């Protein structure tokens, strides 16, 4: 079981490893564009480009599929010990709101890009069927080459120092010591 | 001709060390008679440490999937999601037969993360690792000691041995005492010529006021004073000393701003693809390298002034 | 001259990998990536030096935002978001919530380093320590029975009915709430230390009396320990402190045997003849003949060090006695020659242009000899200013009439008061190169007698000794006593110059060896002025 | 000329000891004011005692969190104590004493006593040692400080003052005041200190501020062994051209000994005359000057020394006799009010001063509870027996 | 004077054991190796400490370690 | 206080060591280096009194007796792996040898 | 830079690594990798 990722998006992952661990950057979780519609968007791109001739049940069923994953897998092998104060206050916050928050609604895809670079680890580590491996790699790969054709909408570098929106936001000396410490 | 034997006293011993003053002599009559781990393997960092009393694998309090506050921790016993899925139901009781199957006819037909889900739940949380082998892919970046990002820019961290137990002269630091070690390199022997005044400024034991500090560049072995370049002291701890005449990482054009954080190089293997077939108007938007997906070309001096020179002959009229 | 421009910046950089980083800067530039002031900079670092070129690439260019430093990054505006209720108007609009600084991103996630400290620097903080912790105790236990008297006092003026019920808040009608329990907390036990508090405050006037007893025995024997402990922490203090402040000279015994030898002084002659040659390259053809000058303006100087230079031939034994008189008379001779003095004015009691061209033992010999000048006239120079504040030594009358002035150098005599500093430290020179000085005292005494500046000098028998052997190889080696004689030869004191030089320089270079290094010292004997030119491999070229 | 001087003293100000092998310790304030004391200058001075600061008082930079925090600091219950620790970053650089919030609450009271009585014009220089804490963050304790009381000054000194400049003369820099003072222009920070490799790690020529504090955050990085007249050369003429430039109403100078001779963490190699020169030069200008002290691990050279700020502030020149007091013991074996200079390399070289001095100029050439607030109330304290 | 147990290098363990006749060294056998030999230690240098305190000697001389050597049945000689 | 932080040989295992133990049983010199031992028995006397010297004679009289005791050990510890069907040395080797020899 | 970097067949070059001093060569002549020659023929084609 092999995948291969697109350079841009490893070189993505690499700068995100960068912010978080070296610059002590982490992401603007409240962001404009976030996991939900990011595989909405990517529906319906690719039901509206291609014809019709069945696979939009199992497109579905990858998108659901993907968007359960990224709910129940956010706090299991994404999440950096820097970002776990912010997952804490959010959590807290929404327990105070008596509302229940899911990832896909807040999480942008950097996020999903960090469990796509994992899925292979995921796959060696699980019994599965061939078939049913070699579909989800397929739509793996379809679902990075759409990333691939919109890289300069939706991951465009900007610094947090100068600017309101960079899709990542300045740690504080309070939540550095809290996070990387105790 | 010290003396601490008679007249460092009874009641007070050496200081920051106690004595029986506060214990025998404190009597007040007023009253009347009226298996685990120290590593958290979940993020390979230190700090605050709980514990599964029948598991040895120990976590943090934020590493949990539900980050716990120390203020309102749990009380009784505590266990890990595995242990919840080891210990406790599904491997106890309800073995474990056909119900990762009956995940899928439950969880209307999601066999393509059925799979993924079920095994969520037996799998502790951890922080996010980055994969082997998307860091095959960039040789200049390695993993750290606690794991954190280090590429080429970061220097390595130094040993004890210089740092604690230096000599005193030494001291981790050319700005006391007269270095002219620091003026000779070890390669040739010759004298480090600086970059910006072409002196190495050894000057002479007698006056030793006139010496210049000089480094060695950790990329170009460039040598640099002190004074020509504003900076106050070495760089020992921290990033690498890069000097002020490489490519920067990232630049700033106002125009709402471009950052172009660079490309920080691929390796040799069959991704670095190369094509130079364009020497005016490329707009390679740099990443470029001199000869005598990621598109790389190979640019010369000569088609680096041509389009210097295109630039700025355009640029002239506004 | 745009077509030359380039390849003059390739041959003023000469490295290639400084020219290939050059080039991509250059490219970023050319690519609409860099502005004007960030290739200003680059350029600032890279031809600033050269004026001309820089010039023209501002004049042909076209030269006529926030700074955005490396520390102090932006916090998102929820951290902003706090309720900080003693924050009026003004106060929002003058601080900042969204730019905090943290020492460990300065750092790198790499820590930093303390200043590395002297031992006896340490011992000097361990008794600071030792003194501030004992009498912090016998001051608070102070405070805290003066608060006590003050309650004993109001109790002395009322009945019992009252004294029965003086329920009273934490504090003890004082400013303060925790000087006392602290007190109470030190002396008693830690659960024992609570309940007396608890007693103190809720039942006042029946175990305050023995609590102030308490205390105030407690501060007496405090005190009688701090008393017997001052004296032995002034008189270690005494050769701590000195010691701790001096850094350069406790490494001075190695610094000077390791700088002052052979080849670290061909070194720095040779980083400033490459210096001067680079320099003019850049600037102008001809170069300059003159290089590392010393300035002689006293003339008993040379006295000095020969009455160094005959103590130290009558002290060592690993010389024949005409062997060592030959090496006096040499290093007599030598000077007498050499800076055009007739003879020693000094042989009584109270004793006991031109240019020079020589191998590497007389300059190391010439070096030597000009170091000691150096540290003589640093000596000199601020002598009148020392010698005045040691006879002006004001003495506290009340030290003296407790007895904790330093007593211990003047016990045997290296006390500088009553007489010239210059002559007792030549006098304590010749003494410790006859070996009964004890050196280390001479070391103390050279720390309190100028304020730590005579560091120069505590390896003054160390540099006499080397001065010594160099001057003995002066005539064992058959080249460099073949040298003197033809500088014998040579000096005539007569008006010749500039046309029998040249002989001397072709008479070397056919007497040298390859290997041998070549040296032109030139003297003058207006003003006593010395310069040495280094003309290093600059003859057999040819 | 004649000033009338201000002096902020406390008796409960040190008698809490950070820890044992402490660096910063506040018992060199007693000693301190011992020598003012001693030397007779009360017959020329005016002194007062400030109250400690409340919860509200000590809330106008740091947060309502953090003022709790620190009211709420305990050693003995440590062990639970361990979210709030860390974030305020106390007990790993900065451990817990008994004693913390009230020496923070007299700090503070004496800080914004002195810009009260600045502000009032009842003087015309305020000193107060009993705190001159600069290190502490808005919700952040370094440098074994946490109520950062010269920013609380500076405040009080706006209210009434157009423009407040904070000047910086020891080791070890505050960053907190800069921090807090980065983006107004109504306030210009100018600081001198090592940098590489040092404690703070802030501060370079490109720091001086952004927004509407651009070119407003002076920062002057020294070397190791800097003596006293190329810090006269690097502190007169760009404090000159500072007071041309932008004219502050007031002045707040943090003196202290670390940047002394002698020193445990310190760099430089300062006496007392060139610690002295340049507080001697800022009172010759006439505006008004706020003195704190928060700086001196050493404790004999920085009584000494603040003896002689005193006394230099008094428009005096003090005797070089040091007469008997209960702290006698503590100095060297000269006894002798003088803090000798070592002979440690000066690697400080002119060239790299100069070019120094053209960054800063370059820079500055652009520059042309509540019911208790405003403090103006203090006790007294006239009945003070210090004198041996 | 600390950490002064690692003197004892594992190379010198190593030819400590080829001087034995040992074949394969272990690698724990570094640690009870050094510990053997500083009870051992311990045990010969407090006998000499007090058999230069008897003497009212400051330094220890190699007849009292001699001594301490042999009267627990390892007598030494050459010293 | 106030800081943030073509072929090679492959000479297979046992015949060096058999070289090691010939070229060893038959050499005089000292295996062990003079000034760690030295510092560690300066180490170990500090702990019963301090300001305390060694000769050079009395340190290479211990040293000399610390190697024979030493070797004498390793040669009973190899005789107890050989006895144990084995020739890779264990510390319970050496605990036996001790317990056997009564110290 | 890097850990790959070697004119010859690599062996982690950051000189014949694994080997004594009496074998350098530095001559001028083409150069090719070849991935260690096809990892020396797929190691002498699995030993022979
Ligand atoms: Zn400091």
């Amino acid at each position: 079981i092999s995948l291969q990722i697109p350079i841009k998006l490893k070189s993505v992952l690499v700068d995100d490893w960068e912010y978080v661990t070296k610059d002590k950057k982490i992401c603007r979780l409240p962001a404009d564009v976030t996991v939900e519609m990011v595989l909405n968007k990517y529906e319906h791109e690719v039901s509206q480009e291609l014809e019709s001739p069945g696979s939009q049940s199992q497109l579905s069923e990858y998108c659901a599929g993907l968007k359960l994953y990224f709910d129940k897998c956010l706090g299991n092998m994404l999440l950096y010990r820097l970002e776990r104060l912010q997952y804490d206050e959010l959590l807290k916050k929404s327990s105070k709101d008596q509302k229940p928050l899911v990832p896909i609604r807040i999480y942008g895809a950097i996020h999903l890009l960090r469990l796509i670079s994992v899925l292979p680890e995921l796959i060696s580590s699980t019994t599965m069927d061939l078939q049913s491996c070699q579909l989800l790699i397929k739509q793996t790969e379809d679902f990075l080459v759409w990333l691939l054709m919109h890289v300069d909408e939706y991951f465009n570098d900007k610094d947090p120092n100068r600017s309101d929106d960079a899709l990542y936001v300045n740690t504080s000396s309070q939540y550095e010591g809290v996070a990387l410490g105790m | 001709k010290k003396r601490p034997k008679r007249l460092s006293s009874q009641n007070v011993n050496y200081d920051l060390k106690r004595r029986k003053i506060i214990t025998s002599e404190g009597i007040e009559r007023s009253f009347k008679n009226e298996e685990n781990e120290d590593f958290c393997s979940a993020c390979n960092q230190s700090g605050s440490f709980l514990c599964c009393d029948t598991c040895p694998k120990s976590f943090h309090f934020l590493c949990l999937d539900p980050p716990i506050d120390p203020n309102n921790l749990p009380k009784g016993d505590w266990h890990c999601n595995e242990c919840k899925f080891k210990i406790f139901i599904n491997n106890s009781m309800a073995t474990l037969k056909k119900i990762e199957s009956n995940f899928i006819k439950q969880n209307n037909n999601v066999k393509i993360f059925a799979k993924l889900l079920f095994n969520i739940d037996s799998h502790n949380p951890k922080q996010f690792q980055l994969p082997n082998y998307i860091k095959e892919t960039f040789p200049a970046v390695k993993t750290g000691s606690r794991g954190q990002y280090s590429d080429e820019n970061d220097k390595i961290p130094l040993t004890d041995r210089q740092l604690f137990n230096t000599s005193y002269g030494q001291s981790i630091t050319k700005l006391d005492s007269y270095n002219p070690d620091t003026h000779i390199d070890s390669n040739s022997g010759k004298f480090l010529i600086c970059y910006k005044c072409n002196q190495t400024r050894l000057g002479s034991w007698s006056h030793p006021e006139n010496s210049r500090l000089i480094m060695t560049c950790d990329y170009c072995q460039t040598p640099w004073h002190l004074d020509c370049v504003p900076r106050a002291s070495f760089k020992n701890l921290g990033s690498k000393w890069k000097c002020p005449l490489h490519s920067p990482t990232k630049v700033y054009k106002k125009i709402n701003y471009k950052v172009w954080k660079k490309q920080r190089l691929i390796n040799k293997k069959n991704q670095l693809y190369y094509e130079p077939l364009q020497k005016i108007g490329y707009q390679n938007n740099g990443n470029i390298q001199i000869i005598p997906d990621f598109k790389i070309t190979q640019i010369d001096e000569n088609s680096i002034k041509y389009d210097f020179f295109d630039k700025i002959y355009k640029s002239k009229m506004v | 001259e745009e077509v030359t421009f380039f390849e003059k910046a390739k041959r003023y950089i000469g490295n290639k990998h400084l020219y290939t980083e050059f080039l991509k800067i250059l490219n970023l530039y050319s690519q609409d990536i860099l502005d004007l002031d960030d290739l200003v900079e680059k350029v600032d670092f890279y031809l600033g030096s050269n004026k001309e070129l820089f010039t023209w690439f501002k004049n042909f260019v076209g030269y006529q935002c926030e700074a955005f430093g490396p520390s102090y990054k932006r916090l998102p505006k929820s951290d902003t978001f706090m309720p900080c209720s003693g924050r009026d108007d003004m106060c929002w609009e003058v601080l900042n919530d969204e730019w905090v600084g943290h020492p460990v991103w300065a750092s790198e996630d790499s820590g930093f380093i303390a200043h590395r400290k002297n031992q006896y620097e340490e011992t000097l903080f361990k008794i600071e320590e030792e003194r501030h912790e004992y009498d912090f105790y016998i001051e608070s236990n102070l405070r805290t029975i003066q608060c006590l008297e003050t309650i004993v006092n109001k109790i002395e003026n009322m009945t019992e009915n009252e004294k029965a019920n003086f329920k009273l808040p934490p504090g003890l009608g004082h400013t303060s709430m925790t000087i006392y329990k602290k007190v109470i907390r030190k002396v008693y036990d830690k659960e024992r230390g609570f309940e007396i508090i608890d007693a103190l405050h809720e039942h006042p006037a029946v175990t305050a009396p023995v609590v102030l007893k308490r205390l105030k025995q407690k501060d007496e024997e405090w005190r009688r320990a701090q008393r017997e402990w001052n004296k032995v922490w002034r008189e270690l203090e005494q050769k701590v402190f000195f010691k701790s402040l001096d850094h350069l000279g406790l490494t001075f015994k190695q610094a000077d045997k390791k700088l002052l030898t052979t080849k670290q002084l061909i070194s720095e002659i040779s980083s400033i003849k490459v210096d001067q040659t680079n320099k003019k390259i850049h600037w102008l053809t001809p170069k300059p003949k003159s290089q590392l000058d010393f300035d002689f303006p006293d003339k008993n100087i040379f006295y000095d060090i020969l009455c160094l230079a005959d103590t130290f031939i009558t002290h060592t034994t690993a010389y024949s006695n005409p062997d060592k008189e030959r090496l006096k008379d040499l290093l007599k001779y030598f000077i007498s020659l050499f800076f055009s003095i007739s003879f020693e004015k000094i042989e009584e009691s109270l004793y006991s242009i031109f240019n020079l061209f020589a191998n590497t033992n007389i300059y190391i010999f010439f070096r030597h000899w000009t170091t000691i000048y150096e540290r003589l006239l640093e000596i000199k120079q601020m002598n009148e200013r020392v010698t005045k504040e040691i006879n002006t030594r004001s003495t506290v009358t009340f030290a003296k009439d407790l007895d904790l002035l330093s007593s211990q150098l003047s016990e045997m005599g290296l006390d500088f008061v009553g007489e010239d500093a210059y002559k007792q430290v030549l006098r304590l020179s010749r003494r410790l190169i006859n070996g009964d000085l004890e050196h280390q005292w001479f070391e103390e005494s050279l720390r309190q007698a100028y304020n730590n500046k005579a560091f120069k000098l505590y390896t003054i028998d160390k540099v006499t000794q080397s001065l010594v052997k160099h001057a003995h190889t002066l005539m064992t080696d058959a080249k460099t006593a073949e040298i003197m004689a033809l500088f014998v030869k040579d000096r005539n004191a007569s008006t010749t110059s500039a046309k029998d030089q040249i002989i001397y320089r072709l008479q070397v270079r056919s007497h040298m060896s390859n290997t041998e290094n070549m040296f032109r010292i030139e003297f003058d004997k207006r003003t006593l002025h010395v310069s040495i030119q280094y003309i290093a491999l600059d003859d057999l070229t040819l | 000329d004649k000033r009338r001087v201000a002096y902020f003293y406390d008796a409960d100000v040190g008698n809490y000891a950070y820890g044992a092998g402490h660096p910063m310790k506040p018992h060199r304030i007693r000693m301190a004011h011992s020598l003012i004391m001693n030397y007779g200058l009360y017959k020329k001075m005016e002194i007062y005692r400030a109250k400690p600061a409340t919860k509200q008082e000590m809330c106008q930079f740091h947060t309502d969190e953090y003022i709790d925090f620190l009211s709420r600091v305990t050693p003995d219950n440590l062990e639970m104590f361990k979210r709030e620790s860390v974030k305020f970053n106390v007990g790993d650089d900065c451990p817990v004493f008994d004693g913390l919030y009230e020496y923070c609450s007299i700090s503070g009271g004496g800080s914004m006593e002195g810009a009260a009585r600045l502000n009032r014009g009842k003087c015309d220089v305020a000193v107060n040692y009993a705190g001159g804490l600069h290190h502490a963050k808005k919700s952040e304790a370094s440098g074994f400080c946490y109520l950062n009381d010269i920013v609380l000054g500076i405040i009080e000194l706006l209210r009434y003052h157009p423009r407040v400049l904070y000047i910086d003369i020891d080791v070890h820099h505050g960053d907190g005041v800069e921090e807090a003072f980065y983006t107004t222009d109504r306030v210009m920070t100018c600081s001198f200190h090592k940098y590489g490799e040092f404690f703070p790690g802030t501060g370079e020529l490109r720091d001086i501020g952004v927004g509407a504090g651009k070119n407003y955050a002076v920062n002057v990085p020294l070397r190791d062994g800097i003596d006293d007249a190329t810090y006269r050369s690097v502190f007169e003429p760009v404090i000159k051209k500072i007071m041309e430039w932008y004219q502050p109403s007031a002045v707040v100078l943090q003196c202290g000994g670390d940047s002394l001779s002698g020193d445990r963490l310190g760099c430089f190699n300062l006496s007392m005359e060139g610690h002295a020169n340049c507080v001697n030069y800022v009172k010759s200008f006439g505006i008004p000057m706020m003195v704190v002290g928060g700086g001196g691990y050493t404790m004999r050279n920085v009584a000494r020394t603040w003896c002689f700020e005193t006394g230099l502030l008094n428009n005096v020149v003090l005797d070089k006799d040091l007469p008997y007091n209960e702290y006698y013991e503590y100095y060297g074996p000269d006894y002798k009010l003088s803090v000798r200079p070592s002979n440690m390399f000066n690697v400080n070289t002119p060239e790299y001063l100069d070019k120094v001095m053209t960054n800063i100029f370059a820079n500055l050439e652009n520059t042309k509870v509540e019911e208790d607030s405003a403090e103006a109330k203090d006790t007294k304290g006239g009945s003070q027996y210090a004198r041996d | 004077l600390r950490d002064n147990i690692q003197g004892i290098t594992k190379p010198a363990i190593r030819r400590l054991a080829r001087r034995g006749g040992v074949k394969r060294i272990s690698g724990l056998i570094y640690e009870e190796t050094r510990g053997v030999l500083k009870v051992f230690l311990e045990n010969v240098i407090r006998d000499a400490v007090t058999y230069t305190e008897h003497a009212k000697r400051k330094t220890v001389t190699a007849m009292d370690v001699v001594y301490a050597l042999k009267r627990q049945g390892r007598t030494l000689y050459g010293f | 206080r106030q800081s943030t932080g073509k072929k090679p040989h492959r000479y297979r295992p046992g015949t060096v060591a058999l070289r090691e133990i010939r070229r060893y049983q038959k050499s005089t010199e000292l295996l062990i280096r003079k000034l760690p031992f030295q510092r560690l028995v300066r180490e170990i006397a500090q702990d019963f009194k301090t300001d305390l010297r060694f000769q050079s004679s009395a340190v290479m009289a211990l040293q000399e007796a610390s190697e024979a005791y030493l070797v004498a050990l390793f040669e009973d510890t190899n005789l107890a792996a050989i006895h144990a069907k084995r020739v890779t040395i264990m510390p319970k080797d050496i605990q036996l040898a001790r317990r056997i020899r009564g110290e | 830079g890097g850990r790959c970097l070697a004119f010859h067949g690599p062996l982690m070059y950051e000189h014949y690594q694994g080997w004594k001093s009496s074998w350098d060569e530095w001559v001028g002549y083409d150069r090719i990798r070849a991935y260690n020659e096809e990892n020396i023929a797929m190691k002498k084609r699995l030993a022979n």
